[PDB]
RNA sequence: UAGCGGGCGUGGAUCCCUGGAUGUCCGAAUGGGGGAACCCGGCCGGCGGGAACGCCGGUCACCGCGCUUUUUGCGCGGGGGGAACCUGGGGAACUGAAACAUCUCAGUACCCAGAGGAGAGGAAAGAGAAAUCGACUCCCUGAGUAGCGGCGAGCGAAAGGGGACCAGCCUAAACCGUCCGGCUUGUCCGGGCGGGGUCGUGGGGCCCUCGGACACCGAAUCCCCAGCCUAGCCGAAGCUGUUGGGAAGCAGCGCCAGAGAGGGUGAAAGCCCCGUAGGCGAAAGGUGGGGGGAUAGGUGAGGGUACCCGAGUACCCCGUGGUUCGUGGAGCCAUGGGGGAAUCUGGGCGGACCACCGCCUAAGGCUAAGUACUCCGGGUGACCGAUAGCGCACCAGUACCGUGAGGGAAA
RNA sequence: GCCGACCCGCGAGGGCGGCUGGAGGUAAGGGAAGUGCGAAUGCCGGCAUGAGUAACGAUAAAGAGGGUGAGAAUCCCUCUCGCCGUAAGCCCAAGGGUUCCUACGCAAUGGUCGUCAGCGUAGGGUUAGGCGGGACCUAAGGUGAAGCCGAAAGGCGUAGCCGAA
RNA sequence: AACCCCCCGAAGCCAGGGAGCCAAGAAAAGCCUCUAAGCACAACCUGCGGGAACCCGUACCGCAAACCGACACAGGUGGGCGG
């Protein structure tokens, strides 16, 4: 149970913005600590994280026909990898 | 058919076994993640690879 | 379950309506609708196509599924009710008097 | 309230005022009302501890009789409420 | 639920029944908190470099009963929910009386606690007039009778008779053995366990005399089975013309029937399809004395003895409730206050009371069936057919409306 | 269902014909009822009248050139003009809950118009040891082991616990 | 780029300032101190070095067309700045 905190990378000009610097932001699992997003991405991309930042993404409400919706909630965490390091895995 | 084969071989995970029920699972999951990363970027996934994996793991998790 | 019936991928006569008489391989059976496909009702869809991909998609006079009841299965003597008979082990379907 | 050897709730029963002969007729004014257990505290010795006892005057005795029963009863080791539980 | 993108199935996929697994968070909600679905911990393990940080597995609420050396502990149980039914505690008013107060509405509405596939009640201290009946509950009847009643409005039994169902048991006390502790060491006193005992033609204890074991009776408990429930499966007999967009219509000649219920198929089908009659089926779970077996238990006659036979109880009086009974000649049952017995030369009842005669054995408990209901499944309708029928045939207890309880559509 | 100048009936009705409709209907003779509506300031729905009428929600106020666009008084730009300026500007808190930013778009919403929008579709967007709150404290108050009281439900209540601008 | 002089100047700051008055003006933790049990190889205290530091909010509106008023309603809405 570890490739479970990491969900998928966030893909957005703004996400990319910080690849250049040391900053990889991705969708984590909503109940994850920063203490865990850490030991997670650490044992997952074989880097050292010096800094995790998080924020919830209250899910917007879409709709269709009369049927009135509500998209699921989320939690970007954004990791600042030890100096110099990188994650080719993401740098496409 | 995918069942019979794997599951039999899966108690066959009994050299080391629960330890391996486990080890295997861990590896299985990294695959799922690698797989849904490929999934999200689009230009690297073809579907059921996903389902099939998740369920390996439900079985593995047994 | 239960949704099962008359035939399956095989050979069949159509005692229907438009194609009363015609005989053919049932290239299709969908039970959720209760409808088979032979080469009977095959009407014309003026339609370009639904999905933009593959620019052109066909006026194709494709095979319009049938009420699975208007077709009957068939052997040496053509078109028979089906009987079910048990071998020495299993279940094979003899016909109005023949077999298969 | 009620409990103890006693076992007697307060019951409610109506008090009906009448105006009359007996020897010409006899008439009224009825109306409900509560009717209580005469009920008193019974402090009492019993092993160590003073144990006490909300109970019906009518049954004060049964307590004393039940203090007796308990001479022939094994108890000490700090049990003030518990003693009472033990009685009967 | 089409589509985009991909897969799986006679190496029996989907799917249906059965058992298992997993089962975040909240909710009795139980480690603590809290503004339900959030927050914060202690302990023992584990994870990361891991002490600080975080996460993962386990565990920690409270109450009652039992066991345990006070205790710390250990086990068994409780908590919350449920359409209606049921039982106990509490309990109205409109209204009726053509005002109204007794009375009525009604022990209804409701609130509360509890019970459960039911619940209650239940083996006579009974009935009530026959030297009769013989637990309880339910239906018919008795009977709108007997009675109750500002004898107004109204209310309104029982016994008996016909039915359904059918079943009877355990104990307390004397008496004996025991173990424990209290002490004034006593042939005792008390508590616990065992035995013994369970009734009204009175019964039991104890003491004498006698034939009972191999007698037979036998569960409401337990064991096996049948049967049933939860998936299923088999199932008879038709083809050609013909009008038609379409036959199942019309026509011609056939056949089936333990099946001519019903549904569908391009319209109007026994023979096309699904069924129907008839008949078959369970590895697994549930049910199951209906059949069988076993165990717990149970069963004798006479004589003497006067030891025992359920206490703040009977009983009496005061205050009330129940009953057909509204204080009435007012018993019976129940009980808040006061006084307060006896153990069969005992007690209770038979409508004040007394005498006679007769009935029954209070003050401990348990007991199936017959009965009630309908959230649930099915079957049927001189039941509805979208302003009807459930509020809802439709994504409805929704939208919307209200702080909230709550109201509540349309389609 | 629509039409009829025909037929029968005292009448409520029935019949016949034509057109629509497109899958049910139900003699003679009987049976049973949710059985006949014009009114209930009736209930539900539809649609009228008033009437192209009153209004278009502060009398702070406009004008022009250019652009966009099928279409501009009404959108963008420019210049001129006017109004607020202890506000009609700016930052907190509450409540609100994606209304933020882009891109495409105008059926409806916008009291006119709309190319615009706070509107429709889609994608993005909210980063904290140090700000605020919690792993701190206590207030009224609440809860509440003990304890007290109450037919039941429950009431009061110590320690403690919860509770903050 | 310059970033300098002079003046006005708070109700804010120093803050637990001062004076007068009567109506006589929260608690608890932090913090400091005292010791008890217990420990004195601990443990507290100061410095330095290395390490560790979670959870929730954070958009936007906010005297209003985004809150309360069925409405882009002349109403209503606490605090700060307000040349
Ligand atoms: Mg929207
Ligand atoms: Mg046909
Ligand atoms: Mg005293
Ligand atoms: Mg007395
Ligand atoms: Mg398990
Ligand atoms: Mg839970
Ligand atoms: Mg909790
Ligand atoms: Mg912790
Ligand atoms: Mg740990
Ligand atoms: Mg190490
Ligand atoms: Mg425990
Ligand atoms: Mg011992
Ligand atoms: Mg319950
Ligand atoms: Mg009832
Ligand atoms: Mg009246
Ligand atoms: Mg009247
Ligand atoms: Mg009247
Ligand atoms: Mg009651
Ligand atoms: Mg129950
Ligand atoms: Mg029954
Ligand atoms: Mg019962
Ligand atoms: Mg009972
Ligand atoms: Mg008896
Ligand atoms: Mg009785
Ligand atoms: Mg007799
Ligand atoms: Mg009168
Ligand atoms: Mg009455
Ligand atoms: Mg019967
Ligand atoms: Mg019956
Ligand atoms: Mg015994
Ligand atoms: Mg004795
Ligand atoms: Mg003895
Ligand atoms: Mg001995
Ligand atoms: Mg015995
Ligand atoms: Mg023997
Ligand atoms: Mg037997
Ligand atoms: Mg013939
Ligand atoms: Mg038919
Ligand atoms: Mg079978
Ligand atoms: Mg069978
Ligand atoms: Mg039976
Ligand atoms: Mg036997
Ligand atoms: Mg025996
Ligand atoms: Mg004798
Ligand atoms: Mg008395
Ligand atoms: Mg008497
Ligand atoms: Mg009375
Ligand atoms: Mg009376
Ligand atoms: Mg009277
Ligand atoms: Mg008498
Ligand atoms: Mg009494
Ligand atoms: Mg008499
Ligand atoms: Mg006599
Ligand atoms: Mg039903
Ligand atoms: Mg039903
Ligand atoms: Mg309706
Ligand atoms: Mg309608
Ligand atoms: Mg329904
Ligand atoms: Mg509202
Ligand atoms: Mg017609
Ligand atoms: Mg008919
Ligand atoms: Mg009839
Ligand atoms: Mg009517
Ligand atoms: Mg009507
Ligand atoms: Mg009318
Ligand atoms: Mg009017
Ligand atoms: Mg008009
Ligand atoms: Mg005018
Ligand atoms: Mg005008
Ligand atoms: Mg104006
Ligand atoms: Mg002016
Ligand atoms: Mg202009
Ligand atoms: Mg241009
Ligand atoms: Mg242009
Ligand atoms: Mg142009
Ligand atoms: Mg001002
Ligand atoms: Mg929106
Ligand atoms: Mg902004
Ligand atoms: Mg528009
Ligand atoms: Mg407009
Ligand atoms: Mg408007
Ligand atoms: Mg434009
Ligand atoms: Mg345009
Ligand atoms: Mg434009
Ligand atoms: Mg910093
Ligand atoms: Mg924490
Ligand atoms: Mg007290
Ligand atoms: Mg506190
Ligand atoms: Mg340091
Ligand atoms: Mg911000
Ligand atoms: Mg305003
Ligand atoms: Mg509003
Ligand atoms: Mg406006
Ligand atoms: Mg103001
Ligand atoms: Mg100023």
């Amino acid at each position: 149970t570890a490739y479970d905190v990491i969900l998928a990378p966030v893909l957005s000009e703004k996400a990319y913005a910080g690849f250049a610097e040391g900053k990889y932001t991705f969708w984590v699992h909503p109940k994850a600590t920063k203490t865990e997003i850490k030991n997670a991405v650490e044992t997952a991309f074989k880097v050292k994280v010096v800094k995790v930042n998080t924020l919830h993404v209250r899910g917007k409400k879409k709709r269709l026909g009369r049927y009135l919706g509500k998209r699921p909630d989320r939690k970007k965490a954004i990791v600042q990898v030890a100096p110099g390091q990188k994650i080719e895995a993401l740098e496409g | 058919m995918k069942l019979s084969e794997v599951r039999k071989q899966l108690e066959e995970a009994r050299k080391l076994s629960p330890v391996e029920l486990e080890k295997l699972v861990r590896e299985k999951k990294r695959e799922l993640m690698e797989l849904r990363f490929q999934a999200s970027i689009g230009q690297l996934s073809q579907n059921h690879k996903i389902r099939d994996l998740k369920r390996q793991i439900a079985r593995l998790l047994t | 379950r239960v949704k099962m019936h008359v035939k399956k991928g095989d050979t069949v006569l159509v005692a229907s309506g438009k194609y009363k008489g015609r005989v053919g391989k049932v290239k299709e059976v969908l039970p959720k609708k209760y409808a088979v496909i032979v080469e009977g009702v095959n009407i014309v869809k003026k339609a370009v196509r639904v999905s933009p991909k593959y620019p052109q998609g066909g006026f194709i006079e494709k095979e319009a599924p049938l009420h699975a009841s208007k077709v009957r299965p068939i052997c040496p003597a053509c078109g028979k009710p089906t009987r079910v008979r048990k071998k020495f082990l299993e279940n094979g379907k003899k016909i109005r008097v023949c077999a298969k | 309230s009620g409990k103890r050897p006693i076992v007697a709730n307060s019951i409610q029963r109506r008090g009906k005022a009448k105006r009359e002969g007996g020897v010409g007729k006899k008439t009224t004014g009825i109306s409900k009302r509560r009717q209580y257990p005469n009920l008193q505290k019974v402090r009492v010795r019993v092993a160590g501890q003073e144990i006490t006892f909300r109970v019906a005057a009518s049954h004060i005795p049964k307590v004393y009789e039940l203090v007796e029963r308990a001479k022939g009863l094994r108890l000490e080791g700090l049990s003030p409420k518990e003693i009472k539980k033990e009685l009967l």
